[PDB]
């Protein structure tokens, strides 16, 4: 392998925090306050229209 | 300032290895029971002990 050389030796990688589904979470939390609320979630609570 | 207690984490490692992997009959006994108890739980970031 590719990694296994590197990981022989001493060399790690660490794994994120949010995962990437807790990513995409997120912005679909935003995509439906957009098109439900326009902008005005962004500055306060958010006001349908 | 809280408490004593601690937990463990053993990073990138499957925890069928631990207590082999800890120098647990050549250690003090505090480093030996942080590889045992009910308290296994195998995370993606290694083993939490
Ligand atoms: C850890 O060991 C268990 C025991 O069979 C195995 O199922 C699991 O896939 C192992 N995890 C690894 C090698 O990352």
């Amino acid at each position: 392998d590719l990694i296994c050389a590197q990981k022989f030796n001493g060399l790690t990688v660490l794994p994120p925090l949010l995962t990437d589904e807790m990513i995409a979470q997120y912005t679909s939390a935003l995509l439906a306050g957009t098109i439900t609320s326009g902008w005005t979630f962004g500055a306060g609570a958010a006001l349908q229209i | 300032n809280t408490s004593n207690q601690v937990a463990v984490l053993y990073q990138d490692v499957n925890c069928t290895e631990v207590p082999v992997a800890i120098h647990a009959d050549q250690l003090t006994p505090t480093w030996r029971v942080y590889s045992t108890g009910s308290n296994v739980f195998q995370t993606r970031a290694g083993c939490l002990i």
